[PDB]
């Protein structure tokens, strides 16, 4: 009658924000 | 929206056959984070089975049983990624 499922994409590994420093 | 570049497939979402699985993917690395609401409506019941993946593709099959056309939505973020909307004729199985 009604069914479904939710999602939740992601990144798989981090990553090094700009260099700012 | 992640619907504006999203990039899936149908095996089984474009016509299915009662006593076979039926299945699609979302790929969509593109649109990264953003999980996606995914449903059916109609006179029956089938097995669903979906699988989370870093690639952000939504992997995720069925087995019906009872014929006629299941309307499947699918939207990114509530929104609707190319052709949301997607029924599926399923016809008898074997007997």
């Amino acid at each position: 009658w009604k069914v479904g499922f939710f999602k939740r994409n992601r990144p798989p590994l981090e990553e090094d924000d700009e260099e700012g420093e | 929206g992640g619907a504006h570049k999203v990039r899936a497939g149908g095996p089984g979402l474009e016509r299915a056959e009662a006593g076979v699985p039926a299945e699609f993917s979302i790929w969509t690395r593109e649109a990264g984070a953003g999980g996606l609401a995914i449903a059916v409506e109609g006179p029956s019941k089938a097995e669903i089975s979906f699988e989370d993946r870093k690639d952000g593709s939504c992997g995720v099959a069925y087995v019906v049983q009872e014929p006629g056309d299941y309307e499947v939505s699918v939207k990114f973020n509530e929104e609707h990624i190319p052709d949301s909307p997607f029924v599926v004729p399923v016809a008898s199985p074997s007997g």
